[PDB]
């Protein structure tokens, strides 16, 4: 954190959007894609639904 | 799971529903359990409902003192029948209890030892039945009806039908080994295609006129 600061940069508020950030990114994905469709999970995707038709 | 595609009309019925109203004969029953059959079990089934039961003793006597008390004419039946005691239907009646890792998935079958009604007679009973043969064969209106036994032999089953799946067999052809439903008739005409021992090929849902 000091030397973060050294430098005009705050390391914990930097660090704590990138995980705000990384978890959005997740729920993204998530609603895009499905998670583990493959695998037997039931949550699907916009993209990956197995009810969805073929294109 | 979802409706995928929009049809002109809608099914005729379900497996294990009555599509025809007029005579009709039911019997309770409960459904015991297959890893109580005395010759082992050749053929096994997960009591499913468009299944053929057979009687496999009575259960009316209650209690095990000297003095017995008979609450009820009570029966209790098994999914491989040696003598037929009645086709299980009328899904309607039962609850969807589970699928062992899935509460809320379509199950058609029922817990050991659980209550059911069995038909005898139906004006006309959607089942499925499935092909003794691994040819296609085309069931019209003239045509039986046979159900599998548990003491099938594993060598006249070769293309591993379940316990009490019900069976299409023309007038003639009749897979070895199978026990015949006495006066059931085909009342729906369909085709069911040729199927291999693994892929088997659910038959599709159809009326059958009972006794």
């Amino acid at each position: 954190e000091g030397r973060a600061s050294a430098i005009r940069l705050n390391s914990a508020e930097t660090k704590r959007q990138q995980a705000a950030i990384g978890l959005e990114i997740f729920r993204n994905a998530i609603g895009f894609y499905g998670w583990q469709s493959g695998l037997g999970n039931r949550t699907y995707g916009f993209l990956n639904d197995p009810n969805l038709p073929a294109f | 799971m979802f409706q995928k595609q929009v049809y002109r009309q809608y099914t005729p019925g379900f497996p294990g529903d009555l599509i025809e109203d007029g005579p009709k004969r039911a019997r309770p029953g409960r459904i015991m359990s297959l890893s109580a059959v005395n010759p082992a079990a050749t053929a096994t089934g997960p009591n499913r409902i468009s299944r053929a039961f057979g009687y496999a003793g009575d259960v009316s006597a209650l209690g095990e003192g000297q003095p017995k008390t008979i609450a009820a004419r009570a029966s209790e039946v098994v999914i491989g029948g040696a003598n037929f005691f009645g086709v299980l239907g009328h899904p309607k009646h039962y609850a969807l209890f589970g699928s062992a890792g899935d509460s809320l998935a379509p199950s058609y079958d029922l817990p050991d030892g659980a209550e059911g009604e069995f038909f005898d007679m139906a004006t006309g009973l959607v089942v499925e039945i499935f092909n003794g043969a691994a040819t296609a064969l085309d069931l019209d209106y003239g045509d039986l009806v046979a159900y599998v036994p548990n003491n099938l032999p594993t060598a006249d089953n070769a293309l591993g039908l379940p316990a009490g799946a019900l069976v299409g067999f023309k007038a003639g052809s009749m897979p070895t080994g199978l026990v015949q439903i006495p006066n059931a008739r085909i009342v729906n005409a369909i085709s069911l295609p040729a199927q291999s021992a693994g892929n088997l090929v659910a038959g599709v849902t159809i009326v059958q006129l009972t006794q």
